[PDB]
């Protein structure tokens, strides 16, 4: 066996051949033969099913990845010559195990884990362009041009200070591109924010992809990376050999995952309180219990988190559709707007908070910052790809934002000139802006548009503008003031499975009698606004709050109550941020 | 002087034979089964209480304190030995290191005389740690106390944290394997930073000198988790006249990620020097650390407490010799009890001071960092940082639930602003230097002081108009104080007098009340603190009356005055701290009452 350890070379590959043969959910046989026609030479494998299948294979995977998997290659190798004795390959196939040892809580990470193999899920920050690291380098004299070669000189390369066939002085220089290269491509990598439990600080990890591999993983991108934990020294001083007693650390990726939900129990639950006919109202009330007297803003709300379902129109050439909610919340100081915005960020997983300054620590924009290496910072809108950005101070914001802030809420993407290519980051997030009118209070008699003074086409993007102000009402304020001191002198979480649930499972389809209704109910507000009338952007809003209401019944279909109640609410902004 | 042998001997009769009676009076080897758990790999880190050592041998505690790195050793060695005979169940072999031990064992009981190098380090045979707790009986040492003379003694110590550095694997046992004997070199390593090893000293090698060249490999060498701290002294032991002194601590074990920036912690730990030459060698010191444990009278002074005038008289205490701003000193008193948090509710109460130059508000703002017991003091760094690559704090962290005075507010940075917005908004402030946006804990109570731009105040002028401030950010304050130099003969000529009484007898001019000595302002401070006082419903109703009132009051006048609940919140969390004041449990309408008064003081101090 090799040192301090439990392998054996034989019995080893013997054990990882009879997993690949004798198993129930023969998948690795399939893909094997799948492989064949392909040629991609990578057999991804679950290493929760040599878990299964053998506890001891497992945990010797994991002790000892290093040493281990040389010989689950040979025998898959073996395999494949015995399955398909004849076929082609430029290099024989390789095993990329994956999914093994969830110690994702990588801020609870122990120099017990060096060289053990690990799978970490997060977002990636950074990445570098493909480095060529030499493997065997190439030399030829200044004199007489004597070549020779170096191999693998332990990372560094041995310069020999000598030559060997006119024996003359140090002469021999190195030849680049005569010398051999493998690729090695440096990443920088973010624990995913919703697993950690405190997040006072973000832990982040390096990793290198090396020979393969490469690229497949484009910044912002949230993915399981398993691979090998590595501690090298650091030395005080490149002249001199001395290290550092402290070792940097970092992650040699093995496989890349790109990314049921808890019990029977949850969702039996879900389901029953999802039968209650008064389930909508509920939920909206549990929303942001702080809060009073608001409910069409809580409702409002309450459907961007369950948001429209996705729709694919590549097939019908349109482009994608904006399948997520903007909502734009306009109020005077002191309405709770930010109270809202910072319950809805601590309740929705990977929300995003930001101000609308350009002072705000996150930022809502991504550029390119030198390291000193010129390498991409993404911003809060990218960031939060499928989650919820919620803008606070909105209504501040300089002209070069809201020209970004119009091309992300109109192509679900933001488009970026880095040196001089062009790339388009997609950010399909669900914007909750919120806006302070301009002056100590709102003037009335004013348009919403003339009293935050805002593009009329960024405003006419958002699906629901919600005005909000504080009324000159003793008995509003007597109200407010009991429900305060009360708060003086359904928990949150089941409304998160309840959301995370609707997400993962259902996706609501349009009905011929919600159809019906919608063109009656587009006609109508046509009719309306035949003596700011309707567009058809209002059509795509209301269609997209009706599956919303839709998903949040789990329905799985829309349905004329579901229009009914997409029309009210909209009305309702409407009238909100109407004027006559 | 003395037989280390004889002390192992000492050490070993101590575990084996120390009970003390736990839960229900259970006699129990309080030592032994922490012995069987670390024989079972089931602990990893075993702290020795020296007041146990004391129970039976307090020479051998002071021969500890004398010299702490070789009791540690002594004591180190000492488990070692006992391990085996306290093991009592072949555990799986949890993680690499212990299989690795294993094999190393097999391979040297494998083998009669043999070389002292010839041997495994007694650190290799390990992954149990072993730290002291200091003697109830040595008090804390404050941090200008530790000197040079107590270098190499185990001491206990009381800081503020300042910066603490990400945890990282230190190389304990450097572990090599040769190129051509196959045998195993090993390397203990003390320094910060060594030499690897090159030529194996294996003895195959060396008698057929093949020159063997030894290759360092991770997985047998040895980690351990590792932080460096930096722990500032606390306000209350820093002389009146000097500044916060700073010292290393370093952390290693399961005593790493223990502690945060702006902890008000105690560290037991052994003080040594760290070599990183006039007359002898010259060193760096730090503290090795052991333990860290994050920390949260006379009848009369009771009748004085029971005084209704009490509290006025703790307001005219406010800095006696600033003249005038009674009420302003009233304010700044409730600031200084702060609220309640009666569960959660925010208890900080953030005061600001708009004024003209030369109206005394930096000398209070001084008196108030001078009688707080956690302060800060600032003029605008304030936040956290990222320096490199370790957390550092700034004021706000270090006050953490003291009082942060920023004078020259209006002289801020915008960053700043946000930044002390979200410390009124969340109680925490979130920095981000390198894209990670990074969350520290800081609860503390703001006293800002600005001055109009362009000179004095202009009353004509709304707020925000002389001052360059957000009115969104003066909104969050709870108080906000316009203080007006007006030239008025009657008030300017009293004035004048104090100021020559004070330079004519170097204190302030007699007063109805004599005032209180910063320490027993500083007590009383802490005695309301002891206090939570509720609300009763009743009250309510009021206090809903008083709201409504004062804002319709808001809307007939004409110009706003930032009206809103954040007004009732303050109202509550003023009349909490008047209620801490008179160490009632339960709020009186009196309170109310007062806190209404200041409020509208406030307001009209906007007139
Ligand atoms: N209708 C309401 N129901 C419940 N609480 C309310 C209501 N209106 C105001 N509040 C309370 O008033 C305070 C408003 O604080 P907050 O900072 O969230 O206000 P905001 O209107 O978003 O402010 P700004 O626009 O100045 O940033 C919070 O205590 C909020 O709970
Ligand atoms: N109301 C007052 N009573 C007693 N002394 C006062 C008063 N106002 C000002 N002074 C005296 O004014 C002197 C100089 O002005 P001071 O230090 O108070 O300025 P300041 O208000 O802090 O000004 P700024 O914020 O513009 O720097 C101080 O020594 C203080 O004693
Ligand atoms: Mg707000
Ligand atoms: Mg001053
Ligand atoms: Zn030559
Ligand atoms: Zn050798």
């Amino acid at each position: 066996v090799i040192w301090g350890t439990d392998v054996n070379v034989a019995a080893c590959k013997e054990n990882f051949q009879r997993f690949l043969q004798r198993f129930i959910d023969p998948l690795y046989m399939q893909r094997l033969g799948e492989i064949n026609v392909i040629g991609e030479p990578f057999l991804n494998v679950n290493c929760e099913h040599i878990k299964s299948f053998d506890k001891n294979l497992y945990r010797q995977l994991i002790s000892y990845p290093q040493e281990v998997i040389p010989t689950f290659d040979m025998a898959v190798n073996e395999i494949f010559f015995d399955r398909y004795p004849d076929s082609i390959l430029e290099h024989q196939i390789q095993v990329r195990p994956f999914n093994a040892l969830k110690t994702k809580n990588m801020r609870n990470l122990n120099p017990e884990d060096i060289d053990q193999l690990i799978t970490i899920s997060g977002m990636v920050i950074r990445t570098s362009q493909l480095i060529p690291e030499m493997q065997e380098a190439f030399f030829q004299c200044q004199v007489c041009a004597h070549t020779t070669r170096v191999e693998m000189d332990r990372g560094r390369i041995a310069e020999p200070s000598v030559c060997g066939r006119c024996h003359t002085t140090h002469s021999m220089a190195l030849i680049h591109n005569r010398s051999l290269f493998s690729d090695k491509q440096m990443i920088k990598l973010q624990e995913s924010p919703e697993d950690m439990p405190a997040g006072q600080t973000p832990h982040t990890v390096i990793l290198f992809a090396h020979n393969d591999l490469v690229d497949k993983v484009q910044p912002g991108d949230r993915v399981n990376v398993t691979g090998i934990y590595r501690a090298v020294p650091i030395r005080v001083n490149p002249r001199v050999s001395n290290v550092k007693s402290v070792y940097k650390t970092h992650i040699d990726v093995i496989h890349y995952r790109k990314t049921k939900l808890f019990s029977e129990k949850r969702v039996e639950l879900l389901k029953e309180l999802s039968r209650k006919p008064d389930i909508y109202e509920r939920l909206a009330s549990a929303l942001a219990p702080s809060i009073y007297e608001h409910e069409d803003i809580k409702k409002g709300i309450l459907l961007q988190l369950f948001g429209g379902t996705r729709k694919d129109f590549s097939h019908t050439g349109r482009g994608k559709f904006r399948a997520e909610i903007n909502i734009l919340l306009c109020g005077d100081p002191g309405t709770s707007k930010s109270q809202l915005l910072q319950y809805v960020y601590n309740l929705v997983p990977r929300g995003q908070y930001t101000s609308g300054k350009g002072s705000s620590a996150v930022g809502l924009t991504a550029y390119v910052m030198k390291d000193r290496q010129l390498v991409l910072q993404t911003g809060a809108l990218v960031l939060s790809d499928n989650g919820i950005c919620c803008i606070d101070e909105f209504d501040k914001m300089n002209e070069s934002t809201r020209s970004v802030l119009h091309e992300v809420m109109e192509q679900q993407t933001l488009s970026i000139a880095k040196a001089g290519i062009i790339c388009q980051l997609n950010a399909r997030t669900s914007v909750l802006a919120a806006a302070n009118p301009i002056e100590s209070q709102w003037n009335p008699k004013k348009t919403t548009i003339e009293n935050i003074q805002l593009p009329h086409t960024l405003l006419s993007r958002f699906d629901l503008i919600f005005l909000m102000l504080d009324p000159q009402d003793e008995a509003y304020d007597r109200r407010l003031a009991h429900h305060l001191v009360a708060l003086y002198y359904l928990d949150m979480a089941v409304l998160k499975d309840y959301i995370a649930y609707a997400h993962s499972t259902i996706m609501p389809r349009l009905s011929e009698e919600a159809s019906q209704a919608l063109i009656e109910a587009y006609v109508d507000m046509r009719k309306i606004g035949s003596s700011v009338s309707a567009y058809p952007r209002q059509l795509e809003s209301l269609i997209r709050l009706a599956e919303a209401h839709a998903k949040v019944r789990l329905s799985n279909k829309v349905e004329a109550i579901d229009v009914e109640e997409a029309k009210r609410l909209h009305r309702e902004a409407l009238k909100q941020s109407a004027t006559d | 002087l003395k037989d280390y042998a004889l002390e192992k001997e000492k050490v070993k009769k101590f575990l084996q034979e120390f009970y003390q009676d736990d839960e229900l009076g259970k006699k129990q080897f309080k030592y032994g089964n922490q012995l069987v758990r670390l024989a079972h790999r089931e602990q990893v880190a075993l702290y020795v209480d020296l007041d146990d050592v004391a129970e039976d041998d307090p020479e051998l505690v002071d021969s500890i304190c004398e010299n702490a790195r070789r009791y540690a050793k002594l004591f180190a060695d000492a488990v070692q030995e006992l391990l085996p005979q306290y093991k009592e169940r072949e555990v799986v072999n949890k993680d690499v290191l212990d299989v690795y031990i294993e094999h190393r064992l097999m391979m040297e009981q494998r083998s009669m005389v043999r070389s002292p190098q010839n041997q495994y380090p007694a650190e290799l045979m390990r992954r149990f740690e072993l730290y002291f707790q200091g003697p109830s009986s040595n008090k804390p040492r404050v941090i200008r106390e530790v000197r040079a003379d107590s270098v190499g003694k185990l001491v206990t110590v009381r800081g503020i944290v300042t910066r603490v550095s990400e945890v990282k694997p230190k190389m304990v046992v450097a572990t090599y394997t040769c190129d051509q004997c196959g045998a195993e070199t090993y390397q203990p390593i003390q320094s910060p930073t060594f030499m690897p090893l090159i030529m194996c000293p294996s003895q195959e090698c060396q008698t057929n000198r093949s020159g063997g060249r030894l290759y360092l490999q991770t997985r047998g060498s040895r980690f351990i988790k590792f932080q460096e701290m930096k722990m500032q002294e606390h306000s209350d032991q820093v002389p009146v006249g000097n500044i916060p002194r700073s010292i290393t601590v370093l952390v290693e074990g399961e005593n790493t990620r223990i502690a945060q920036p702006g902890d008000h912690v105690s560290v037991t730990g052994i003080f040594l020097p760290i070599l990183r030459v006039v007359q002898g060698l010259l060193s760096e010191t730090y503290l090795e650390a052991h333990r860290i444990v994050k920390m949260n009278l006379t009848r009369e002074e009771l009748r004085q407490i029971a005084e209704e005038d009490f509290y006025e008289k703790l307001a005219a205490s406010i800095a006696p010799e600033i003249y005038g701003h009674e009420d302003v000193k009233k304010a700044l008193l409730l600031l200084l009890v702060g609220g309640v948090d009666q569960s959660k509710i925010r208890g900080n109460i953030n005061i600001c001071l708009m004024g003209d130059p030369g109206v005394a508000k930096s000398q209070l703002l001084s008196y108030i960092d001078r009688l707080a017991p956690r302060s800060q003091y600032t003029t605008g760094g304030l936040t956290a940082a990222v320096l490199r690559l370790t957390l550092e704090g700034g004021a706000l962290v270090l006050a953490d639930q003291g009082v942060c005075c920023i004078d020259e507010f209006d002289k801020m940075a915008e960053a700043d602003r946000t930044a002390i917005h979200e410390v009124m908004e969340q109680q925490t402030i979130s920095i981000a230097k390198a894209g990670i946006l990074t969350t520290l804990n800081a609860r503390c109570s703001i006293l800002a002081a600005a001055n109009p731009a362009y000179g004095r105040y202009n009353p004509r002028r709304s707020l925000e108009q002389n001052i360059q401030l957000p009115a969104a950010l003066l909104s969050r304050f709870d108080l906000l104080w316009l203080i007006q130099d007006r030239p008025d003969r009657d008030n300017d000529l009293r004035l004048a007098q104090h100021i020559t009484y004070v330079h004519q007898h170097s204190r302030q001019p007699p007063s109805q009340f004599e005032p209180l000595d910063m320490k027993l302002m500083r007590r009383y401070i802490a005695m309301c603190r002891e206090k939570q006082p509720m609300v009763p419903e009743s009250l309510a109703d009021y206090i809903t009356a008083a709201y409504v009132e004062m804002r319709r009051e808001a809307w007939a006048s004409k110009d706003a005055t930032y009206t809103s609940a954040r007004t009732l919140l303050a109202i509550l969390r003023l009349s909490t701290a008047l209620a801490r004041l008179r160490m009632v449990d339960v709020v009186e309408k009196e309170d109310v009452n007062e806190a209404i008064r200041l409020m509208e003081m406030s307001k009209d101090s906007l007139l």
